[PDB]
């Protein structure tokens, strides 16, 4: 019908068809587009090997937190609707966004020149690729399970002091998962044996002898 | 090449002797000379130079600032077509293209995995794998927690010898017959040589000489 | 003819109506970019 | 927008009329007690800012 | 729906139009015919041959064949409205191993590079760029296995293959 | 790993197994050995909407049962339990075997057929 | 309706103070005051200023909101929703 | 979350800390491929004119295309004079 | 590789060992690096070619 | 790296037993080559010939797009992304596309594929880090999917029914049990296809 | 390879080309007779990973009607396919003419 949206999607369809009318200064228009799209790379950009650290601890949020509501659907009997689909999303994107500004820290230090700053990023950087999961969120896991179960003066203490901290949004679901899975006993006889040696020994003996 | 490479560092050094790259720029491809500059400037103190080598020469300083030699598109171009790429009457685009790859085939990274898709085809031998295995074992844990965080690094290291043999007619060892050493006599230059047959029935052991003159006899 | 994209995608819609299944990423993915339909033209 | 305050930030920094500090000041995710460095880091600007 | 009648046009792009892969040919030249023939039955397609000798229209078609093959060859072939050539032609793809892709898909591979030659599985050994070239100049260099030639002819076995 | 990877970590309900029938195969190798192996048939039903089949032929009656339950689950497929069964008829022809699934307001089939549609969910 | 828009991103056709409206009132039919403030922060972090349809569509979040609110589940608590009340009344005047 | 423009970038340069101001990650990798230190790793940023097409492609896929840029009975309807007489 | 066995004797030799080191110097890619590996040739009793 | 450990397992017992065996081989080979990156890569190059202009072919991209993210992170199994594949593959509108961009002459091709690898380096739908570079050489450079005029390979079951019926003499894919004398070992239970003897 | 009591073409083409022989390499428990280890590209393309389709599977369907009936469609593409596809390896080579020659 040659409308003004079927002409200019017409148009805007045979420049970018050939290899010419797209380039560096032959559409001022795109040229601007592409400006502003660069102006913003520049900025919300990180380093290379801190976003793939960010990205592989992004999946792991992703999957946690897709955990949690799944315990929360398998312990209620309910049933996964799209309420329940959209506020997995919304979950996992404010996650994202949180742990985003957190390797935004982390990407400053690898850039900072700083032996000791270039350092610390670098270690979590490799325990990120590593997977092995972070101790914040252990920390955070453990507070918050501690203001669960806290009396009011010592909520009102700990949320007071943790308020202007901006940890990142817990459901009590992964807080429960965490805290339920089981302790290995081969790592902590490991611990003990390396802190106290021929008393580890000893001890980890009179354990087993009890078994 | 050589000429051509000489004069491009030259000219650089001259530019640093007379006087860092934003995003903007290092996309535009702008250095800190232009071609017309170039141009003028070798022009000026190179009569004779014809107008095709100028060019070549505006050319070659032009890239050496980005990289000294980039010998890896001229000889890619052979390998790969504009037809083929389907880049036919764009040849700016297609030059483009060919710099890009070769000054990415030439990284580190690259080597590594060719080789290891080599590895994959199955083009080594048991000497490759005893070299691979000499590699690994003088390898030590604190290098191969250093090299894992690169994650080409580790490999390199064990694949480096593999990796020149891959690179055949360019950088591959050519195992030529054993050349020993002359053993002959200072005083008398006699040579003693060795021979059987039979096992145990026939052995010979011949001394030979150089004749001065040239009558030889056996 | 069982096999088809679009009987995939009414499959997966069915198992997610259920109620008990989580969807991939992709079924929605899918239901916003269709698959490509030969038909009509 | 954030990036046209930032970009004129970003000129004003070059020129010396603004000074940031070197490194994060609001630092958190990274260790158990962070939250303390950040006060750390930012009991100098507070306090100027009330006084 | 309708009685069998043979094709027939005076025009070359009637045949290319209509019929996949297209041989045109003479009698006085059986052998190239059979060797095209075998080719094409070995990669199962489906082939029409025509012989211009009794063919109507001979003189139109002959000079149309002649003006888009550059060459008075009789015995040709083409696939996809395109001419793929004559007997040498198709040898050369058959050894390039080109001719299954070219009779089967209608296009021949232009990346360079010959694939016959090879002593086991295809890779990419001697591919990469050599930095700064010179490589005549390794005379040391690994030159490959010692390969043989032959002393004499050993007569041809038959006069045709 | 019972269930394959693209139903791994998606199925919140728990399922409930039956199987439908074991059976003797022998099966040829070469003309020269003929082995006994042993075939299974079976479905698994969560009663809320999934369910499926699967079918297997193994050396052994757990290999065979393992396997047959890999294949219900890759062949698993899924119904809408608003009204607990169908709202009109259905007859379909797999191949000589024509079966008529129509509404009621209880079970109408036989015991295997009822297992079936406990199996799905379908009540009514 | 937010996989349309989406969509429309996807493809090119960037959003507009008429998309942001319609996401706000599909956010406010159901009383999504915190989706709502998303959306009108969305706005101003982009260019399109936000109009008197937008703070008319907020408001109805707002009322919508109050009706929402579990009744039940803040009796058991003993809780009084006058304050969620009246903190709506203070933030819609 | 509800944080405007202003405090927005507040925000940024709290996070990053005078490092925002600098160069930036291909700035960075730039000068780290010139020097010569540049890991294995990274993508090498060379042939600005190429990267710059294939990147000039990918953000093509999201260009917006142009709708209604004029209609002559609205402009008509604007120019008072001419409508009035 | 330091020849131990006569196996190995039967192969080793300075002049061959010229067109190893060639090969590795070829591979080289920067003169820094070629450097050491020509120093170590000249080190060890390589016949230079 | 997995696909280290496998190496390194190699050449110990190669080193170990002083040749090199087929099952060791077969094993190091096998983890060598156990990834999505054909399918992905197949997935991009075909994306490469569209047009970003065009909204049909947006979105084709994005369907296109979408299914190889699927396939990396596995949500979806290779044989169901191969069927969406070759229903995308096989539309008209996709090969509208492909033959007007084929007749160019400067054509968007070559930077679909660049593109191609920077992505799937960025969003890590590669094995290391700078494998995609390396892929991509190798598809530029020796025959595949992106050296074809369609940007498939060049298979019959990613070709139209109807372009294969004029070709090629098949039928009017099993051997029929009356032929007792076909092969060695060849019988009904052998399947036969089109253009291609995987013998 | 070692050929005891039969000339080695023949023994490859039954380790190769054979039910047993297949069998094993699908991972299926037999003695008698076994498939060759890591042929890299060399193994026939229909007996690669991720191709054709599995005769482990097949072994489950008693008739040929059963098989074509039940059996899902093969996977079209494959990395050794690919490598085939490279080597120009989808098609064998055009033997010398025989039906213009007589028989010698």
């Amino acid at each position: 019908l040659s409308s003004g949206i079927n002409l200019g999607r017409l148009r805007l369809a045979e420049q970018f068809s050939s290899m010419n009318g797209w380039q560096s200064k032959e559409d001022p228009a795109f040229d601007a587009y592409v400006k502003e799209r660069r102006r913003k790379e520049n900025y919300e950009a990180f380093d290379q090997r801190v976003e793939r650290g960010y990205a592989a601890a992004a999946k792991l949020h992703k999957a946690e937190i897709q955990n949690a509501v799944k315990r929360r659907l398998k312990s209620s009997g309910a049933k996964f609707t799209a309420e329940t689909l959209r506020e997995m999303s919304s979950a996992v994107t404010e996650r994202l966004a949180w742990l985003r500004d957190v390797w935004a820290q982390i990407d400053s230090d690898y850039r900072s020149g700083d032996s000791a700053r270039q350092e610390t990023a670098a270690q979590e950087i490799s325990a990120a690729l590593r997977g092995e999961p972070n101790d914040h969120m252990r920390w955070v896991y453990e507070t918050k399970r501690e203001l669960r179960f806290a009396g009011p003066v010592g909520r009102r203490a700990i949320q007071e002091e943790l308020q202007a901290a901006e940890l990142p949004e817990v459901l009590d679901e992964e807080v429960n998962r965490y805290h339920d899975l089981k302790l290995n006993m081969m790592e902590i006889e490991r611990e003990v044996k390396a802190k106290y040696g021929v008393a580890g020994q000893q001890h980890w003996a009179e354990l087993q002898a009890a078994k | 090449e050589l000429r051509l490479d000489l004069t491009a560092q030259s000219l650089k050094e001259a530019w640093m002797r007379v006087s860092f790259q934003s995003v903007d720029e290092y996309y535009a491809s702008v250095d800190g000379l232009d071609a017309e500059q170039i141009g003028e400037v070798l022009a000026a103190l190179f009569p004779e130079l014809n107008c095709y080598e100028a060019q070549a020469l505006v050319q070659r300083t032009l890239e050496c600032i980005s990289r000294p030699v980039s010998a890896a598109s001229r000889q890619l171009s052979r390998t790969i077509t504009a037809e083929a790429v389907g880049l036919d009457n764009a040849p700016g685009h297609y030059t483009n293209f060919l710099e890009w790859m070769g000054r990415l085939t030439e990284t580190r990274a690259f080597k590594t995995e060719h080789a290891l898709f080599e590895f994959s085809r199955r083009k080594f031998n048991r000497d490759d794998v005893r070299v691979m295995f000499e590699n690994y074992r003088l390898m030590s844990k604190a290098t191969l927690l250093a090299d894992s965080a690169d994650s080409y690094s580790h490999f390199y290291t064990v694949l480096k010898d593999f990796a020149r043999k891959v690179a055949g007619e360019d950088s591959r060892h050519q195992i030529g017959v054993r050349i020993d050493e002359a053993e002959v006599d200072p005083e008398t230059g006699i040579a003693v040589g060795r021979g059987c047959a039979d096992g145990e029935k026939y052995h010979f052991t011949a001394l030979l000489r150089e004749n001065r003159d040239h009558n030889g006899i056996i | 003819e069982k096999y088809e994209p679009w009987e995939h995608m009414k499959r997966m819609g069915r198992l997610v109506g259920t109620g008990f299944y989580i969807p991939p990423e992709w079924y929605n993915h899918f239901r916003m970019f269709p698959p490509i339909n030969h038909n009509f033209q | 927008s954030k990036f046209d305050y930032l970009e004129k930030w970003r000129d004003m920094y070059r020129h010396g009329t603004l000074e940031v500090p070197e490194g994060p000041t609001l630092n958190f995710g990274r260790t158990p007690d962070d939250h303390k460095e950040t006060m750390a880091a930012l009991v100098r600007g507070w306090y100027q800012r009330n006084r | 729906a309708t009685r069998w009648l043979p094709f027939v046009s005076s025009d070359l792009k009637d045949y290319l139009n209509r019929y996949w892969a297209v041989m045109f040919t003479v009698g006085a030249r059986p052998i190239e015919t059979g060797h095209i023939r075998h080719y094409v039955s070995w990669y199962c397609t489906r082939m029409k041959v025509v012989l211009l000798d009794h063919h109507v229209y001979v003189e139109p078609l002959r000079q149309q064949l002649q003006e888009v093959s550059r060459t008075p060859e009789l015995p040709l072939l083409f696939v996809n409205k395109k001419l793929v050539g004559t007997l040498r032609d198709v040898e050369l793809l058959e050894r390039e191993k080109k001719l299954k892709d070219v009779l089967h898909f209608g296009f021949e591979w232009r990346v360079g590079g010959s694939v016959a030659a090879t002593n086991g599985q295809k890779s990419l050994m001697g591919a990469l760029p050599a930095p700064y070239g010179d490589a005549e100049f390794f005379r040391g260099r690994y030159r490959g296995p010692p390969v043989a030639r032959p002393v004499v002819s050993l007569p041809t076995l038959h006069p045709f293959a | 790993d019972l269930i394959p990877k693209e139903h791994r970590g998606r199925f919140l309900c728990n399922f409930q197994l039956n199987i439908v029938a074991y059976d003797m195969r022998v099966v040829k190798f070469s003309p020269k050995d003929h082995r006994q192996w042993i075939y299974c048939v079976l479905y698994v039903g969560s009663g809320k909407g999934i369910a499926g089949w699967g079918r297997a032929v193994a050396p052994s009656t757990q290999e065979a049962k393992k396997e047959a339950i890999r294949e219900a689950f890759s062949n698993i497929i899924a119904v809408d339990l608003e009204q607990e069964g169908p709202m009109y008829p259905v007859r379909v022809n797999a191949d000589g075997v024509r079966v008529l699934l129509y509404p009621a307001r209880r079970i109408v089939a036989n015991f295997r057929v009822a297992d079936i549609l406990c199996a799905f969910g379908f009540q009514h | 309706c937010e996989e349309l828009a989406h969509k429309m991103e996807l493809m090119g056709i960037v959003w507009n103070a008429n998309t942001y409206l319609n996401l706000i009132r599909s956010a406010q039919v159901v009383g999504d005051v915190a989706a709502v403030e998303k959306y009108l922060s969305r706005m101003r972090e982009e260019g399109i200023p936000a109009s008197i349809g937008h703070l008319t569509w907020a408001v109805q979040a707002h009322v919508q909101s109050m009706i929402r609110i579990d009744y039940d589940a803040l009796k058991e608590k003993d809780e009084s929703p006058l304050p969620t009340w009246l903190e709506h009344l203070e933030t819609c005047f | 979350k509800a944080l405007s423009p202003y405090a927005q970038a507040l925000r940024h340069v709290a996070l990053r800390g005078a490092t925002a101001f600098g160069p930036g990650a291909k700035e960075m990798e730039l000068d780290m491929l010139r020097k010569g230190t540049l890991p294995a790793d990274y993508r090498p940023p060379v042939q600005g004119r190429w990267d710059d097409t294939i990147e000039r492609w990918a953000y093509a896929w999201q260009f917006p295309a142009e709708e209604e840029q004029d209609d002559i009975t609205k402009s008509v309807e604007r120019n008072a004079s001419g409508m009035q007489a | 590789l330091e020849p131990c066995t006569p196996r190995e004797w039967l192969q080793f030799s300075h002049r061959n060992l010229a067109y190893a080191y060639n090969g590795a110097l070829r591979a080289c890619h920067s003169l820094p690096s070629m450097l050491l590996l020509y120093k170590e040739m000249k080190q060890r009793g390589v016949k230079v070619d | 790296d997995t696909e280290f450990q496998a190496l390194v397992e190699f050449i110990e017992g190669a080193s170990y037993d002083q040749l090199i065996s087929g099952r060791r081989f077969k094993k190091v080979y096998d983890v060598l080559s156990e990834n999505d990156d054909m399918f992905i890569w197949l997935c991009h190059t075909a994306m490469s010939v569209l047009n970003p202009g065009d909204m049909r072919s947006r979105l084709i991209y994005n369907h296109l797009r979408i299914l190889a993210e699927s396939v990396a992170s596995g949500e979806m199994t290779q044989r169901t992304a191969f069927r969406f594949f070759e229903s995308a593959v096989r539309s008209p509108a996709y090969r509208e596309i492909a033959k007007r961009q084929l007749e160019g002459g400067a054509a968007t091709r070559l930077a679909g594929i660049s593109a191609a690898a920077d992505v799937m380096r960025r969003m890590g739908l590669t094995r290391r880090p700078m494998s995609s570079y390396f892929e991509l050489y190798q598809r530029i450079v020796e025959r595949s999917e992106a050296m074809t005029p369609w940007g498939f390979p060049p298979l019959f079951q990613f070709e139209e029914r109807l372009s294969l019926e004029p070709r090629l003499k098949f039928f009017s894919f099993w051997i029929p049990p009356t032929w007792n004398r076909a092969g060695r070992f060849l019988g009904p239970h052998v399947t036969l296809y089109p253009g291609m003897t995987p013998d | 390879i070692n050929s005891g009591d039969q000339s080695p073409y023949r023994y490859v083409e039954e380790r190769l080309y054979s039910k047993p022989s297949r069998l094993d390499r699908e991972g299926v428990k037999v003695n008698k007779t076994y498939a060759l280890q890591g042929l890299g590209d060399l193994e026939p393309l229909r007996y690669g990973a991720n191709f054709g389709i599995s005769e482990k599977d097949a072994l489950k369907y008693e008739t040929v009607a059963e098989k074509a009936k039940y059996m899902e469609p093969p996977i079209p593409y494959s990395s050794l396919a690919a490598r085939k596809l490279a080597a120009g390896a989808l098609w064998p080579a055009a033997p010398d003419p025989e039906g213009m020659i007589s028989k010698e």
